Parts: C-alpha cells; structure tokens; sequence
C-alpha cells in the first residue's frame, strides 16, 4: 500500500528522478494540515458505530424488500454479514484518509468486490446506498464546529467524500 | 513497506481493527518529524552532484586498485567509473526517499533487498560502498534533526553492507 | 498490549529487525502526547468520586427500571447499586490507564476482552454502560488534548458495546 | 510484553488502585527525559555491526580455543550462529532500553537460554563475555559528546549497563 | 445443519463409510420421534396468532418501559411492536421447523448465527426475547413428547440467549 | 446438505411460511414408510462389494478397451481408482436414499465430476454404464421378496433409480 | 470414549470371553430405565446456563477475592474464561450421563486439568467449589417431580453425583 | 468405536456442544433396537459351539485343499483345524459384540483393522472366511429384528474382507 | 519413479542444487549396470511365451483348485486361465521395464500400487502370483548380474505381495 | 518426469509391449557414450555463475532499457530476480542433460513460465537472448578439447542446443 | 549430508522403502568412483603445505592490497597472514574429505553453511578465496579421475563463492 | 546420519586433521570388499518378508501368552503392529549394513524405543527374542554358498550379528 509520502516517492523511483522541490513543498503542505486530518480519522472512528447502524436502520426502511424474508439481508448469518460489510468499508475509508492514499480501500477492500457481490446474489446498487448514507454522516461529523479549534476542513472534507465515492462506484 | 504511516495501518488491518489514539500519535510522530525530513531532502538533492563525486572520489582513495585492475568489477575504464557513480547516486537518492517517507523503507525495498546477491554474482566489494556512505555522512553538511535522521538511513546502508 | 511503544517493538521483533528511524517516530509520537495523557490521567483521578456518582446516577435516570426491578442483575438494593458503582469505576480506572499508558491496550486486556460474554451471562445491559460513558464525556471537564484523547477512550469503550 | 507505563499500570491494576500521583510524577519525570533514550536506541542501533563484529574478534583472540577445530565456534555453520546469538541479544537489549522495561529481553529472549546452551554444549561464560564487551563499546558509543547536544546521559546508561548485565548473568 | 438423518449421513462421509446399523438406527430415532414431532408443529402453527400476541404482550408486561422510551429498538410506537412481533414470530416458525426437522439446525442456520451482533448492534435485550419464549412455553398446551421436545428447542433458544 | 424434512424447512424458511397442513402431511407419509426406506439402504450397503465387484466385471467385459494396455483402467492404480469410485457413486447413492433427498449426493459427489473425468481422460459415458450396471443389480436386491414383510417397495424403488440416474447423467 | 455397553465388551474381549448373561441382564436393566437418563441429561442441559450463571454467582458471593482486582476472575478476560470452564464441566458431567459411562468426562476434561490450574495459578479448591454447587442445583432440576411421570430416579442421582464429584477431586 | 452412544457425543464434543435432541433420538434408537440386540445375543452365544463346528466344516467342504496342504497356513492338522475354529470362533464373537454395542465398533476395533495385513501376512485367504460367514447367517435360526442386525454385522465382516 | 537416474534429478532438484559427483557415481552405477540389465531384458522378452506357459502351469499345479473352482475368480475355463497368463504375462513384462530402467520404478508405478485392492475386490491370492514368479526365477536361465538384478526385481514382487 | 531409459518404457506399456531389440540396442548405444553425458553436465555445472553472470552482463549491456530506472531489472529485488531466472533455466538444462530427456526441463521449468512473465511485464524475448547467450558459452565449454580424452561429442553437443532452444522458445 | 550412500539412505528412508537395485546402483558408483577418490586425497595431502603457501602468495599477489592495508581483515601482519593460511587450508582440507565420503557434503556441512554471512560481517571478499582455489586447481598435479573429482570440489567452492 | 566414510571425517574434523594414510588404507579396505556387502543387503532385502513372517510365528509358539486374548499382540490392530515392528526392525538393520555404520539404526529407529515399549506395556524381552530369531535367519541367507561367488564372508557376517544385536539390546 502507499501513504502520501510512498505514493510520490514510488512514482520518483520508477523515473529514477529526486522529487522536484515543488513535489517536497506539496508535502510539506500536507503535513501542515495533518492535525485536521488526524481530527477526521478519530471523530469517524470515534461514531463507527452509529454511523453504521444510523446508515443500515435506514436503508432498511427505504429498502424493506432487504429483509422481509428472502431478501438478502434477511435471516441473522446474513443481516449480521451485511452489517460487518458497512463497518468493513468504514473501516478502510477511514484508513485511506489516514494514510492520505486511496490505495489501502482500492486494493484490500474494493478489488474484487463487485464480482464476490455478484457471485453472492447481494445488490450493490443496495450497498452503494449504504455507503451514500455513511458518507453524509461521516462529513457532518467530520464538520461538526463544536469542541474543536476552528479551523477550514473543506479540502479534507473533499478528500473524505472522494473516498466514499470510491467504494460507492466501487460495487454499483 | 517500512515508514510510520502504512506500518500503523498495516498492523491495524492485521488485526481487524479500527485506528486509535496509538495510530494517531504514530501519525503525530511522522508529521512532527517530516519538517526536518523534507528540508533535509531538499539540502542533499541541492547538493547531489557535488556529493557523488566527491563520494567516488573517496572510495578510489581508499581502495586506488579499483581505478586501475582491468576487469568490469572495477573502475580503470570509464564505463566502470560511470556505474560506480550510478550506484552512489542511487545510494543518495534512496536517502533521500527514505527522509521523505520517514522510513526505511524505499531502501529496503528498491535497493536493500537483493543486494547480497548483486555484490558477490558481479564481484562488487560492500567495502567500497561503506566507504562512499561514510564520505555522505561527513560532508553532506546537515544539522540538527535533519543530519540526524539523514545519518540513521547512511548507517542503515551501512549496517546492511556488513 | 497495543501501546506506541510495545507495538513499535513488537513489529520489529516480528520482523526480526532492529529498530529505526520509523520506530523511534513513534516514540516521538508517544513522548509528546504522554505531557497531555499524564495531566489528564491526574485530573479524572481527582474527580473520580464525583464522576462515579454522577455517572451512576444519569445511568438510573436515564433507566428508572434498574433502581426498582427485583432481581440481581439490577439496581434496587444497596448490593446492585455498589455492583454498579464498582463497574463503572472500572470504566473510568480503565480510562486512566490509557492516558497513561498511551492506547486502548489496557482496556482491551482487562476489560473489554470477554465482556460480550458477561453481559450476556449476567444480563446487564450494555446501553446502560454508554450512558455512565456519555455522563462521563460531558463532565470529566478536561479541555485541549486531554479532553481529545480521553474521549477516544470513552467512544471507544462506547463502540465496543455498540 | 511492557514498557514503562504499562509496567506501572500493570501492578497498579492488580491493587485495583488508580496511580498516586507520586507514580505518574515519576513517568513525567521519564517521558522528560526521553529524547536522549531515542538518541541511545539510535546511536546502539546505528553501530550494530561493528558493535557485534569487534566484540566477537576480541572475544575469540581472548579465547581461541573456541575458533580451534573441535571448539563450539568452529565451523561455518556454528560460527554463524554464535555470529546471530550475539546481534540477537543485542538486538533485545536496545528493545528494553526503547521500551524502558526488562520484559521484552527477558521473556523473549533470556528466559530458556542458560538450558539451550547447556543442551549444546556452548559455553555460556564465554557468551558473558562476548556480551561484556558489546556492553562496554555500546556504552562508550552512547556516551560520545561528538554531534549531540550536550547533557547528562548518566542515569540512561547506568540503565543500559543495566540490562546487558541481566543478559550476562542469564548465561552465566 | 444439525437434524437427525443429516448427521448420521455427515459423520458417515467423513468417515469414507458406507452407513451401517448405528446410522440405521439412529434413523429409527428420528422416525419414531417424528410423530410427536409433526403433531407439535402443527397445534403450534395453529395457535401462532394467540401464541405470538400473548407473548409480547408478556414481555411488555415484565418490561413497561419498552412501550415508552423513544428510540428504534423500542416498541412504544406501530412500528416497534410490529417489529417485535415479527422476531417473535421468527421464533416461533424456527420452533416449528426444529420440531418438522427433528433438530435445532433450521433454528441454528436462520436465526441463532449471527443473533448476538444483531442484539448488540441495534441495542435489543436478549432479556425480553427470553420472556417471550417462557410465554410460550407455558401457554402452547401441548402435552406428552411433543411437549418436551418443543420446550426443549424453547430452552434451547433460552440458553442461546444467556 | 437437506434431507427429506430440512429441504421443504428450507424452502418455507425462504418465503417466512409455517409449513402447509398439506406439507405436513406429505412427511408424515414419508415417515409412515420409513422402515422400507431403511430396508433398502441396508439391503444395498450389505451388497456393496458385490455390487461393485460385477458390475465392474461386467463393464470391462463388455468394453474391453477399459483394461488392454494403454485404456484408462490399465495399471493397478488406475484399476484401483477405478473400483474405487464406482465404489463412491454408490456409497452417496446410500446416502440420498437414506436422507430421502438428492442433495448430499448432488454437491459432494457429482457436481463437478465431468469436469474431472474430462481432465483426466476417462471416459465418463463408461462410468455411467457402470453405474447403470450397479442400478440394476440394486433395485434387484432391494425388490428381493426373501426375507422380509411383503409390502409394496414400488416408490422407493422409483426414487433409488432416480438418484442412479442422476449419478449417470452427471458423468454422460 | 466408552458409552455403558462398550466399557462392558472392551473388557470381555481382553478376557476372550462373550458376556455372561448375569453380564447381559444388568445392561438389560440399564436400557430399561433408559427414559429416566433422557430426561435427567434433556433436564440439565434445557437448564445449563441458570446452573452456571447462579453457581457462578453464589461462588463469588462466597469467595470475593476470586474477583477483588487481583484474584483470578477479575478481567473480563478471566471472567470469561471462567465461566467458560463452568460450563464446560458441565457439559462434560451431562456427556458422561447420557453415555453411562465417565470415559469422555475423565478422558477429556478432567484429565490434565489439575496441572493446567496449578500452572495458571488458579485456585483448583475454588473450582471444586463451582462444581459442587452445579451439583446441587443439577439434582434439585433433576429430581423435580412436576411435569414428569412420578417414578423412583434415585440410582440415576446417585450415578450424576458421582461425575460431578469426580470432577470436583479432579481439581482439589 | 462405532455406537450410537458414543458416536452422538463425540458429534457433540467436536462442536463444543451440549447434547440436544437429535443425540436424544440417537438414544431412542438404540435403547429400542437394544430389545432386539440383546436377546440375539444371548441366542448366538447359546449356539456358539454348534455355529463354529458348523462353519468351519463349511469352510474345509468348499475349500478341501485347505484340509490337506502342508504348511502352517492350512488345517491339515490339529493345530491349524484349532486355529481356524479359534478364528471363526473369534469373527462370532465379534458378532455378539456389535449386537451387544448396536454398531460394528467392537468388530473394527478388535478384528476388521489390521486384517488385510495379516491375511497377506500369514497367506490365510478372505474367501475362507466368507465361507464361514455365509454358514453362520444360514444357520444362527434367528428371525425378526434380532436376524436382520446379526446379518448387518455378518454381511460387514463380508464387505470388510471383499 | 523410482531409477537411478530419475532420482538422482529428483533429490537434487527438491534440495534446489545443481547436480555435483554424488549425482555422477550415480549415473555411473546406472549405466555400468546397464549392460548386464539390457542384455537381461533382452534374454527374458526372447523366452517371453515359454516362461509365462511355464509359470502358469506351476501355479495350477501347487494350486489345483483355481483350473476348476467355478467362478470367475478361477481358471476353469478359457476365459479364466487366459486372465491368469495375461497377468503371468504383465509380471513378466513389468520386470523387463525395471531392468531397462535400472529400478522398480515401473513396476511400482504399473502394476504394485492398487494391487492389494485388485486382489480383494476380485478374490485373486498373491499366494498364486507368488508361485509364478516363483518358476520364472527357477526358470529364466540367467546367469551373473543379469540373474542378481533380475532375481531382484522377482523378489520384489513376492515381498510386495506377501 | 521421464530418463532416457523410461520414457521408452513409458511408451512401450502403453502398448503392452516389452522393447523391441532395435530399442534396446539404442539404449545401449547411449549407454557406451555417457561418460561423455556426465562430463558435460560436469562441465556446465562447474561453470555455472561464470555462464549467468557473464550472460546476464552481456544482455544488459545489449538491452541498457532492463536496467535503466524502470525497467524490468531495476531495483535490487528485480535484479536478483533476474539473475535467479537464469540460473533456473541453467539448472534445468543440465537436469534434462543428465536424464538425456527433456521432460524435467518441460514439467517444472518451462510449461507455465511464458504465463508468468506475461503476468509480471517481463519481456519474454528478453529472457530468450539471455538463454541464447548461455547456451553458447555453455557449448564452448563442453566442446573444449583441453583436460579431456579426445573424441566426438556432437550429437551430444546437439542435443544440449536442443535444450536450450526449448527454453528459449517457451518464454518467445 | 550430501554423499552418494547416506543419500541412498535417505531417499529410502523417507519413501518407507527397503533398499532396491537403485539404491544398490549407487553404491557401485560410489565405490568405483572411491578408488580414484581415495588416492586423490593422499595426493593432496602429501603436498598440503606446498599448496597452502603457494595459494596463500598467488592471493597476495593478484591482490597486493591485501598484504598492507591496515586492519583486521588484511594480512598486512603476521596474524592476518596466518589466518589467510588457515582458511585455505581449511578450503583444501574440505577438498580432501570431499574426495573421501564422495561428495560436497562435508564442505557444504563444515564450511559452506553460514559462509556468507562470516565474510560479510569479517569483510572477508569472495575473491581472494576464488583466487586461492584457482591457484590449488593448477597446481595439484593430478590426473584422471582422481583430477576430475577433485576439480568438481573446486569450482563448487567457487559457485558457491560467485 | 553417517555411513563409513563420513564417519571417519566428522572424527577427523572434530580433530582439525586430514585423514592419516593408515585410515586412508582401512576405507579402501572396506571399499575392495563392497560388493560382498551389497550381497547381504540385497539378500536380506529379497527375503524380508519370509525372514519376519517365519520369525514372528515361531516367536508366537514360543510365547502363547502373547497372542492369548488379552496378550500384547491379541487383536488385529496390535498382531498388525507387531509385524509392523518386525519389519521396520529388519529395515533398519538393512540400512546399518548398506552404509556400513550404526547410527542410522541407532537414531532413526532404536534410540527411545525402550521407553515406547515400556508405556504401551509391550514385552521388550520379547521383541528381542523376535529379532534374534530375525538375525539367525537373516545370517543363513547371507553365508548361503549357492548362486554366488565363493568368497568369505565372515567379518561382514559378524558385522550384521553386530547389527542385530544392538537392536535386541536396545529393548532387553
Ligand atoms: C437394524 C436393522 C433393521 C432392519 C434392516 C429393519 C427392517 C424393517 N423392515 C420393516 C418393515 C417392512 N419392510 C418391508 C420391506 C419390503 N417390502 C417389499 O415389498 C420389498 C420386497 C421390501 C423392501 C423394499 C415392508 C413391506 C414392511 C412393512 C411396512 C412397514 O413396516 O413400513 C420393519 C418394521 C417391522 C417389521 O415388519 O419387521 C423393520 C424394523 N429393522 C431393523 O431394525
């Protein structure tokens, strides 16, 4: 997997090139607004699991066909399945975002993905939804103004939904 | 690959967690450090070329057979003298990469790794690079945290080549 | 455990590795959040008592049932009320740890591991713990970094039950 | 394993005591002081093999019995090993000193080692020896004024000295 | 799944056997079984409406506050008891088919697995499901084997739960 | 796998249905003529080696070709291999019998088989003609009137060539 | 393992011998009071985890240094655990029960167990304490004259006691 | 070893189960065909003699070379006519065990494992035992139950040395 | 496959070396060998038909049974005495290979392997096979190494079957 | 896999035969010439890093695209990779050699490997000037009349050529 | 080990196997090539110094580097250049156990194992060793077999070296 | 393990010494009288199973007890693993004679066999009585003058009687 860092640093080393001090002082930026994005990783992590919960009760209600009986997240192995796969894909957006690289959720979490749910019989289209509401709570999580320094988190904020967006596309 | 931050995520995922407080002030550590670190790649890049040469140089000093028994192991031609600089200046650009990431890491994967059986398939001796690093160390002419750290990956080489 | 320091030696000791420039971040890391976990540490220590009884009390507000239902896994007698102090004076003795030890390891080692079990076993009720939690957060009165990393600690415990 | 703090935390644990505020005082007192541990992890670390290698040289000029065919350290193979026994306690000594706590060397590593020698016939007093010397060149390479800032290192390697002992003794 | 005739078939295989007179008996077990059994699922399905009402409204008996917090994993509204109902209606149907089948598999397979994460994720006490079975154990009015055979999945369910 | 009951379980599961009255009464039948149904899995297993054994006989007489030099039963590992799966064929017949359902026989040991003959070389359609061999020889020994309580065994016997035939499409 | 009826063949055939029908006649007896044994092992495992759970309890209540921080059911981890054991005892005694015989209780369960307590620090005589107390409340659940045909259950008691008390010495 | 008891609880203690109903039907099963079993014992061992004279003639009828060929493996002589009967004597034996048991256990356990070593071993060929085997289920007179599992297990020894 | 050559390959390629003198003297004991095992080969296929016919009649002689015992196991008939010579034959024909190979190897891979179960399962006696290989051996007139290696791989086929 | 002597075999079982005199006096033929065989293998394999490196280093200079920064045996790993390659391939030639049967080269060495490369971005025909160049070296030495007892050894020359332009031909 | 009758051995040995023909093979391969072997090892130990002292000097003189660079791993001194002696008399002394027990085995068990890991950590360089065996090669003055063999030996210390 | 010649070596290396021409003349000794030794081998190989087989069943006349009902090798299992032992005792011994040395025996198959026997309850006076009746058999076979040669054979005789004998030992 890259961080920020190996990401630019692997690409140099295929060119077999320094990086340029353009490249250094990008990075230098980015560290500069690190305490904004280690902010974003703990308050997700910190509402994990009422972000999951809140986004499945919910598509539940929007999608009843999920759970009256013979809909795929009907019966506990797979109700309890679909929920792990909320917090999973969670779990790795937050990872992208503390690394600073979508490589962690691309090669460990969505490659792949889309065919096992097609294989399942699960709908993605479905999942994507999911992943559409833990996206809009997470934000307003991450955006919260209360009890933090005040501050501009918006290009984060962008990153962040850019990685939802990802594993939404990622299954749909 | 070895540097703070994928390390912290890699035993996270190893171990089906999410990241804590404990990653975080991995991260805290990386960042803090990564000041120094890239003002530090920044001074060795500057001074690359000046830095490979007067390398070389030190190692044909110590070691004056190398410039002078024929064979494509040494550096009597100037073919030889030209990959020896190529491998100084890959030595150099991997310190620095690894400043940049904060890790061992892209040394230990584009260059540590494989190493052994380079220097003893093509008769190349440890002993001529481990001098070459010592001249960095002594003139690469950093200080503070940014020779510091700079130094740790120039003995990591060496401690690898010996 | 998962601490910064004893995950930083024990990736190293899995990797056969001495350690480097990536581990000693960590440390870093560790070092200079320890000024802000320690102080924090201190200041939930003194309040204990208080933010015992507070919790104590918002759990039995929020759940007038368990002040009044017969049986043991409730609190309608003296026995239940001191059974349901104690446990949440472990969350917060827990909470402690962690400050000082800098990660959740001391909470996942003598506390969380095996409480599905309990719960069940004992029927309490985990939402009942997230209210003393939630009481806890809104009053321990910490601010700045102190106040950051121990609520991590207290969300934690919290999604753990959730 | 434990460092510093969750050795503390550990005994406190089993009074079922928050720390007096004496105790936490005392890991301020340590933390304070913890750039010029890094600086011994780094400096022990960055010498490893010359560390080891000289240690090793004297070691066998000491006592070439153990270098003479028939002796324990003859023969590729064993001499090797005898090479890796070396950089591996060295390897757990500069973890207990990073970590501030004895645990990581001793049960990993000294723990069982007195018995394995035994078993294979090395000696052990030799081993102490070797360890000896690492001990001292470590010390003399900690304490160099050369590149540092200057201070007093003292306790810390009063601390070092510490755990190459307990690794001599455990063979002894 | 766990059934009489499936298991004997299981160990078989497992074995590279061909089955013998244990299996055979075994067979015979289930066969005579069977007809206390089928009696037992069809006087349970016949009073499912009754059984099921009755139930919950056990459980909103011993636990009031269940009709009155606010809150999804309540039943103080339609939408909650209606959920209520259903899950104790899913118990009920998996006694059923443990009874057809002679076994706890169709109850291990479609409701037991998994159980524990869905309580503890949308914050349901397992203390009000066992309330519900206890209903139905004392109010199905079977008698003789089919009687103990369904307390028997009823008990079973209980200690799942606890 | 499903026997006989677990099977409609599981179809009524998928729809959130309690068993039909009719349902139920469909498996009392089944149970009320249990007794033949263990008659015939005994009957056949206490027959299994001279099952095999002529039916094989009879196979390789009729397709000499089997076991001249250089055909896929030539060589006592592949003759052995050959016995043995013919053995196998009817072992999950057994089972099917025994459960009252196809399945167990269906994923454990047909699905698949094609594909593994094809890949070896053997010749599938000639499994089935040992198959066919055995289903013969079964039915014969399970309709044997000796011996036992006269009754009319016709459906069973229905169903266990069904399973047979099943075994021998799978191979064809 | 041994069930009643093998224990008694295993030791005929060290003899050579068929069974005596003295022999014969006492397993008679045993299948002949049969339903009484079904219904003892149905009776405590339908009540295993109140027997568990209220033994644990009462044992604590007795003994509260097993979980004052420090004693060896504080952390949840060794609550668990212990627990856990109560449970698997239990589990084992209802084994030896339905077989009529100790074999899977002594051979599975107890055997090793002393030393495993002894090398954890756990206290064995507290464990016996547990025990005993399922013991009690076992019997009480079995010898429960409501909801059963009356008849006299006194040798089975007898018999259920003797596995719990041998589990019990197991651990002293 | 193969019973129905033992065999419904090591299912059981493979899945760290308590026994349910299903290893309660197993039970059923073997505590009624126990009714059978018993007494086909009893009568087989009331026979025992007249069984083993009786097969053993059968044997040296179909097979006369064996009555007659020198070398240890035939019965040309008192001492292999004792060892043949001892054999066969052996095989019922095993027969009444398995009743005794309701399952081929005893006969895998004591005869049936390790046998195909010693025929090859000692040249004793299985289709003289088949013999032997095929006289006793026409000649033990049993009828019913007790019949068809005696002839379960003669038929098992047959497989097992076919 | 078990020859000297092959396996000489085969360790060296498991051990992940090239091939060094011990592999040599191997292939030197192989192809020194060679010499006497062809010229075996060569005599025994030109003796082929009087060899088999031979043996096949020993064995009908120490064996009357099997030239008139009914059944398809026996050669009481056409069919069953050309089964007898065909497999006389593949005997014979299988020690040729091994001689040309230098090994057992082809007679492990064509014929030992699985034969145990061809024996049970179609109620052939290694006893009868014994005696044929018995003859040849009497009979092949070979003489020096040719004998010895040739007796070998004879003896090979008796132990396999005894 | 197959030696010279059982791949004749192999053929002659699978039409029942035993060899024909033509055959075996062509086993014998290679048979009086393999002292020939064995010094080649001899040879090769005494020269076998001096036949890599000198290739691998004569390849790279032909091909300075490889080693540039980006190519395929850039990076110490690739590299190492690289040269492991075409030590493999040297390997199994001298294998085929000494059996004097292609297959052990076919079975483990080459089948599959034209795959792998595809897979990986390793130009294949890269590989195959490398097994060229070896192949040329590799018969200079074995032709090399010096230290030997004078004779013919083309045809054997031959066959080692054949070897090698399998290998060629299967990574082409 | 690596020697033509142990391996023979082993390869039985882990097959379960009683030795065959080509183990037996082997060992005429071994033996034969022993006659060679043996009088191979006499040679080179009746010439032991002359060929030490004379390796020892050509290594000094196609690296004259060697005998006056200062430190340990030189032989600028006495110490270094009887330590120089030494390795090449253990070289050669494994040579002629080589040609005993015929095969590397003693070589890779006594010197080749860990090899690589000594001349990295002493700085010994591959090179001079190479150098000390090319020397041994041209001058031991052996012929036939006995040279061959030997030769073997010797330039598999060289692969193993490059 | 060693054989003959590896044996002297590792003596010879433990000493640091190269091997004196009188250990030299004593190999060569051993390697003029090989083919005699590679006769034993392949006689006692040719006769393995008549040399158990006979032993065995005159063992078992000597001592009923042992195959009485309720003696060591009563039932199949046991009688199976006796021969068993037979076998893997002669095997070994095979293999001593082959490399002309003992440890492989010793190691392999006799070091810790005493202590096995003792814990299952197997009679090692016995076993030994086995092989000593194993040994004379396998003696006349070797020293049969017919169909060989005529040499002497006797220091080898004496050497497998050595063999044979270790063995007996190791479980008297
Ligand atoms: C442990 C071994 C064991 C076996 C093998 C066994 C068989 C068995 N077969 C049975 C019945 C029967 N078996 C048959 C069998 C046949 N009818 C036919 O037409 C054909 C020719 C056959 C079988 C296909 C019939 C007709 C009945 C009576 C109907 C019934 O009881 O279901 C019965 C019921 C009682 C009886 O009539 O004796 C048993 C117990 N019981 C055992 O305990």
């Amino acid at each position: 997997m890259f961080d920020a860092f190996t990401k630019v640093v692997s690409q140099a080393d295929t060119r077999g090139e320094m990086l340029s001090t353009a490249q250094i002082d990008a990075l230098s930026q980015m560290v500069a607004e690190s305490n904004k994005r280690l902010d974003v990783v703990n308050r997700i992590t910190s509402n994990a699991s009422t972000i999951v919960s809140n986004a499945a009760r919910s598509l539940f209600a929007e999608q009843p066909q999920l759970i009256a009986p013979g809909g795929n997240a009907y019966t506990s192995t797979r109700m309890a399945a679909c929920l792990r796969d909320m917090e999973i894909i969670l779990r790795y957006v937050t990872y992208a975002v503390f690394a600073g690289d979508a490589s962690v959720l691309e090669d460990r979490c969505l490659n792949g993905l889309r065919e096992t749910y097609l294989a399942l019989g699960t709908p993605g289209s479905s999942v994507a939804v999911g992943v559409g509401k833990m996206k809009e709570a997470a934000l307003a999580i991450v955006n919260d103004p209360a009890g933090i320094t005040p501050g501009d988190c918006s290009a984060l904020a962008s990153e962040i939904a850019s990685y939802f967006d990802r594993a939404c596309a990622a299954v749909s | 690959m070895k540097t703070p931050l994928t390390e912290a995520v890699s035993v996270a995922d190893s171990q089906g967690r999410f990241l804590s407080s404990t990653e975080i002030q991995v991260a805290f550590g990386r960042f803090r450090q990564a000041k120094a670190g890239l003002e530090a790649a920044k001074a060795l890049t500057s001074k690359a070329d000046s830095l490979i040469s007067g390398a070389a140089q030190a190692v044909y000093n110590k070691f004056p057979y190398t410039t002078q028994m024929q064979g494509p192991n040494y550096a009597a031609d100037q073919r030889g003298k030209d990959k020896c600089a190529r491998d100084i200046g890959y030595y150099l650009r991997m310190v620095t990469y690894c400043l940049i990431a904060g890790g061992t890491g892209p040394m230990d994967e584009y260059l540590i790794a494989g190493i052994d059986e380079i220097n003893r398939t093509f008769e190349l001796s440890p002993s001529w690079y481990i001098e070459a690093l010592k001249y960095i160390k002594a003139n690469h002419g950093l200080s503070g945290d940014a020779a510091v750290e700079a130094n740790s990956y120039l003995d990591y080489a060496i401690n690898a080549l010996s």
